[PDB]
């Protein structure tokens, strides 16, 4: 009496539930874990909350239409503003996380689609105007996912974010994105997508809000469809726990 | 000290490095190693080819 | 002074040399190595990481995620071709874009097993079974599925294990054969038949989607090392 | 096998039992390791290929002109200068973007040429040029004209060349401030999520400044100076996918949205059309 | 005549090379060496010297003595800040011209803890504290006591011992610093507050001043050496 | 500790006693040795940061143009002449001063280049070039002609060099007439406390003279000498104030009273203004 | 050379120093300490900031003058808006904490004056 | 006879000099000795960092 298919995780005061999921994928084979002495710099006594930041945030759920292109959230943002997590950016220079990104998304043996749910490390951005580069505000959606476009983004003196699905906005063969810690979720088999990422950066450390070391994508590869009579809004809900956060360099609150 | 390595094919030959610096040395063409498990096989749990991948 | 004789090639420059020059920052001290996520340490270990297969090309898909899509539907028959493209993972449009194409294209000779994963995006109570076939050269690209099934295959059944694989044998008459597309170093036609037609209850979508990964296996390899065709430029950027 | 040798191909005969190495589930994020053998009979095969080319080493390790201007024996511009960077040639640039962070260490080769221009000035006779190329980290003093005093390069380090002898070459350690030299970076330079955005956030390598030592001859001379990069001791961590859309910019990912690969006619066209 | 072969590099004449090369006096014999107190190994040596910091650079002050003096005066409240300036010890002009100021301008890279030691200069009868604080970037300088406090500081007591030390211990995200200036790079802020007015009795000075002496820790170091910006000339003297 | 490794910074915690790392008085003329860990709680780290390109050989071992004058093919000046000294420049004058004795040996390099003078000579033909430099060490025959006797050199070390080949260099001992070289000399030349004053009464390094072997060709050249110190094998001994004041005159320490440094606002702009 | 005048106290990224003080009083002999397992309740994996919530919080000075009768805080409540202290105290349901209280003030030999500086627990009013 | 040392790094080279004068070889690059002491803290009486410098 045994399932792969059955899994459940705890971080802190939190646990979560699948009937339905296909492995878990972990990093690049690396599993998360706190900074060790003969790799670093910062020489200030570092801070471990531990349970108080390393839990599952729950972020706002997203509708899946028939034509939605996809959604993307820049990892260290999309809890810059949950619990005590963000308390800890705002207040430290510097800050190290991983995380177990959890997606979920269940329909019913007759609806159908394929998500790709990945993990992107230093995914920066291309702009609609070829002149300028994105703007925080467009980049950004903080715990709020970022759409992606279904066909390109006009040029003309703006400072947006060339959108266009197929490219992930970086200028890439869309599908070639799985070189890169990921999962699919296929309505048929599948229900939920779980990615452990392990720290990632070419330093020890970084500050929090000025870089955005991971972007989590979630991108449709199989447009959901189901027929008259079946449930029509299918949302997808992505849950994020950091994991072994520290926190450097205390000062004065605020993003500033 | 020289070191004497081997060449490629399908014979040794050898160096003598002249700078204090191990910037200067040549390239190191020779390193066979392979690890493609990062990558392709990434899963927290064991995945055994001849079985089903879930049940 | 110790008679010495040049040589030819003395003072040249080959782009591809490798000898010793001197550091021009003098005992640098270069900033401690560190561990970092997922090293790499030869392409090979890109090129057997699986990707979407764009196996749709046709028109204007290419600039859409339906290229990615592999039509599948309930038919009033069975024998229908499903797809069709032929063993080039250099050349052929089909794969040139992929993660193992990208890198064969800065290649000139390949060889190698390569592995076709076929995921069924259908729905739960979608059922079929197709035939993925694999034709070494040599006579025609299999124009019916009587004929396909006379070659190198494997007959899918679609079920609660989504994807299938269909390894393609690195049959051929060299070791290696040539990135860039030449008739000698042919590599024959991979294509997919209907075994038993999709089939849906009601209240269920008939028509339906198949994705293709596309991965190398633990015998490829790569030579002659080149510059890509995907890749160029008028002027250095500003 | 031999160190970098290729697996071999185990023989194998009929099978006919439960075992299903041809079925498993791309959802897992798992690829494949299914092999000949597993879904058809094999013979034995003893494999001898290797895959000495493909290692991140050999594969980042030639030659390549990254950049190159000119400066002229008078006139308007009598030096050159250029804020050293990898993004303003294509080739190279989209190899080391293969990956996101990269560690090495640099061989640097110039191929210096000169032209005589068209002029009107009667008996030229030309004497050996010779160069100068002068490095510039951060933070030190620019040459405003090609006699400032800055060309005493009392610390700058510098070459200097003579038309005819071997290209200049010199060896470069890894200069990172950090860890690994970052060929992406998905963040600001302000941590109020402002000023400058992407890789050129991180780019501080300084500036590269060429001139003549001698004008040679009373005729005009133009130099061009070619700049190559060969890495070296390479170290490459989380390969990504590779570039598809053109480059735009030098200094930004910004492309102009392109199609996922070249178009065929149908589903069915063995042809590339 | 040994086969040889030039490779690149081969005639050139690069500034920091290191070759042997021949005596234009042969034989000559060297003065015999001599016990000079005082010799220098490496220029950190002379970096972990405290020197006179000028943190009054305000206007015609930089040609006096005042430009290393520090005001501090009885208020009729407490929270005023004393001073503020950058982490910069190679850029900003409050360092720039320090020996480890100096020093770091012949070089691109740093890294280290500073240490920052404040004399006080005032009478015997002069009381009073000051909190001294360094915060690290990310958000600004803090504008009040109460926000500097939230960062790494050393409420300094005056008393018999005259000096007090406020180590700036060496936050970064990275290894090495810039010596120039670079906001990826950024040092954060050095502020210095009022903790408890300065206190005098009558016929005692209210008005004092406060010297400011900066040098370098056990764990700093310099990279990339360079030319300094702060010399230059148009034509060899005479 | 690797030779050259920095000191590791040793992890602290919380504190209460009566020990004052913190409080200390410069007025000693003591440097404190406080670190970080004596003033907040500090974790542990290994540091592998060398001090390697501080040592004093690292700093002043760089070739560095000290001075260059010219001499023409024909004509008045057809042989040049310079009395040897390292302070006309001010590059590697600058860090030389940062110590007041110093001790070292000294590799020279020349690099040497000649352009053609606007003339109306018809039909040029210039053969290749060879100079001389040579050497006149104090008390020595001095050159008073491009063709004197002087050049003969039996004894006089010097050098001859065509064109085209690579830069003349040669090493030189540590020459001086006492235990070291001095940068700085608060005395006289004359017991009465007359005569020369300051560093230039021990300058007497002799003098360098360069000229041409052949003419080449019919019309005028001028020749450019180029001279580089690079020092080898140093010692230094007590380190003083870095050079504030520009350089004014090359035989004395004469300067023009100048600020502390650059100004800022108040003592509360953290900005350079 | 040692004075018991002389002190300084480091917790977290914050120094005290002090060349007049007196001793340093320890609570009720009791020295601050985590809470053991045999002593608590709170079944959940509590969280210790340590570094980030045990420093040095400098509150608003205040003026003594001729007249003034005197001043108090609340504790747990006059660092309810200081630092990641008090945001940990708007998240958490629970607390616990100890604190080294430091009182400066300077005057001169010619000034005088006695403050009384108490800790009192629960302190109703 | 030559000498071998290490290179700079975070492997050895060969070293002979030809020449028949110290004055010839190449720099000292190596020398990594520190005495901070000379300069910073020329006092006669020992200052122990914990104590008062004053009493
Ligand atoms: C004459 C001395 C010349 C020295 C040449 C120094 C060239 C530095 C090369 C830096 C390399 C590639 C780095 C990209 C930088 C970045 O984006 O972070
Ligand atoms: C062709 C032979 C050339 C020999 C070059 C000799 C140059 C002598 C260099 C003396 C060095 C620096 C000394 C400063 C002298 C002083 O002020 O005491």
């Amino acid at each position: 009496g045994y399932s792969d298919r059955v899994r459940s995780i705890t971080l802190g005061n939190s646990t979560i539930t699948t009937q339905e999921c296909a492995n878990v994928v972990v990093g690049y084979g690396v599993w998360p874990d706190y900074l060790k002495d003969s790799e670093a710099t910062a020489e200030d006594q570092p801070t471990q909350p531990d349970v108080a930041t390393c839990r599952f945030y729950t972020l706002d759920s997203v509708q899946w239409q028939k034509t939605s292109p996809g959604w993307w959230w820049k990892l260290p943002d999309a809890l810059s503003n949950l619990g005590l997590f963000g308390q800890n950016m705002q207040y430290h220079y510097l800050g190290r996380t991983g995380y177990t990104v959890h997606v979920q998304c269940n329909a019913s043996k007759f609806h159908q689609g394929c998500l790709l749910v990945v993990c992107v490390p230093e995914a920066e951005m291309g702009c609609a105007t070829l002149d300028n580069t994105p703007s925080s505000v467009e980049l950004l959606g903080g715990d709020s996912a970022k759409e992606f476009a279904d066909k390109p983004v006009a040029s003309g003196s703006n400072k947006l974010v060339q959108r266009v699905v197929y490219n992930a906005g970086m200028g890439v063969g869309v599908g070639n994105l799985t070189i890169f810690p990921h999962q699919w979720i296929n309505l048929r088999t599948n229900n939920s997508a779980t990615i452990v990422m392990p720290y990632t950066n070419s330093v020890p450390m970084d500050n929090m809000f000025r870089h955005n070391n991971v972007t989590l994508m979630v991108i449709p590869f199989v447009p959901l469809d189901y027929c008259p009579g079946s449930t029509t809004y299918v949302p997808i809900t992505v849950t994020i726990a950091p994991m072994c956060a520290e926190y450097n360099g205390l000062r004065l609150a605020g993003h500033q | 000290g020289a070191q004497v390595s081997t060449q490629k094919t399908g014979i040794h030959y050898t160096n003598i490095n002249y700078y204090k610096d191990a910037a200067s040395n040549s390239a190191n063409r020779q390193d066979f190693t392979q690890d493609p498990g990062k990558f392709t096989e990434p899963v927290k749990d064991i995945m055994i080819k001849s079985l089903p991948a879930l049940n | 002074g110790l008679p010495t004789m040049n040589t030819p090639g003395s003072c040249q420059f080959l782009t591809s040399d490798d000898f010793q020059s001197p550091s021009a920052m003098p005992q640098y001290d270069v900033t401690p190595e560190m561990r970092i996520p997922g090293e790499v340490k030869n392409l090979m270990e890109i090129a057997e990481v699986d990707s979407v297969v764009p196996v749709q090309n046709v028109g204007e898909k290419v600039n859409s995620m339906e290229a990615y899509q592999i039509p599948v539907r309930s038919n009033e028959g069975s024998g229908t071709q499903v797809f069709g493209f032929p063993l080039q993972p250099g050349y052929s449009s089909v794969f040139s874009r992929t993660l193992l194409g990208e890198i064969l294209n800065y290649y000139t000779h390949w060889s190698g097993s390569i592995k076709l994963t076929f995921m069924f995006c259908g729905s739960a109570m979608a059922t079929g079974k197709f035939l993925l076939a694999y034709s070494p050269p040599g006579a025609g690209a299999p124009t019916k599925r009587v004929d396909a099934m006379l070659g190198t295959h494997v007959v899918w059944d679609v079920g609660l294990q989504s994807s299938c694989v269909l390894c393609i044998p690195w049959i051929s008459q060299t070791h290696y054969r040539y990135v860039a597309s030449d008739e000698y170093t042919a590599g024959g036609f991979i294509t997919c038949w209907y075994q038993t037609n999709i089939v849906v209850p009601a209240d269920a979508q008939s028509s339906c989607y198949i994705m293709c990964f596309v991965s190398a296996c633990n015998d490829f390899s790569v030579r002659l090392l080149k510059d890509t065709p995907f890749i160029t430029q008028q002027n250095f950027f500003q | 096998a031999a160190i970098g040798r290729v697996a071999d191909t185990v023989g194998t005969g009929p099978t006919n039992s439960e075992a299903i190495p041809a079925l498993t589930a791309a959802e897992t994020g798992h690829t494949s390791q299914v092999v000949p053998g597993d879904t058809m009979q094999t013979r034995h095969v003893k494999n001898y290929h290797s895959r000495s080319e493909s290692t991140i080493e050999n594969f980042l390790c030639r030659s390549a002109c990254v950049y190159f201007t000119e400066y002229e024996n008078s006139g308007a511009k009598r030096y050159a200068e250029w804020v050293i960077t990898p993004r303003q040639a294509a080739q190279l640039r989209r190899k080391l973007e293969f990956f996101t962070y990269v560690r090495f260490d640099l061989e640097l080769t110039f191929v210096i040429t000169s032209t005589q221009q068209p002029s009107t000035t009667q008996n030229q006779d030309a004497q050996i040029l010779t160069h100068q190329i002068m490095y510039v980290p951060p933070g030190g003093p620019v040459p405003d004209k090609v006699d400032s005093y800055v060309w005493q390069t009392s610390t700058n380090p510098s070459v200097f060349w003579t038309e005819g002898n071997a290209p200049p070459r010199m060896s470069i350690p890894f200069l990172s401030i950090g860890n690994a030299y970052s060929n992406f970076y998905d963040g600001w330079s302000e941590f109020s999520r402002n000023g400058v955005y992407g890789i050129n956030t991180l780019n501080n390598m300084g500036t590269l400044y060429a001139r003549h030592v001698n004008a040679g001859s009373t005729g005009p001379i133009k130099s061009t100076i070619r700049i190559y990069f060969k890495p070296k001791h390479v170290k490459a961590w989380i390969p990504r996918p590779p570039r598809l859309c053109q480059y735009e910019k030098a200094k930004n990912v910004n492309f102009q949205p392109s199609g996922v690969t070249t178009t065929r006619q149908s589903i069915t066209t063995m042809t590339n059309t």
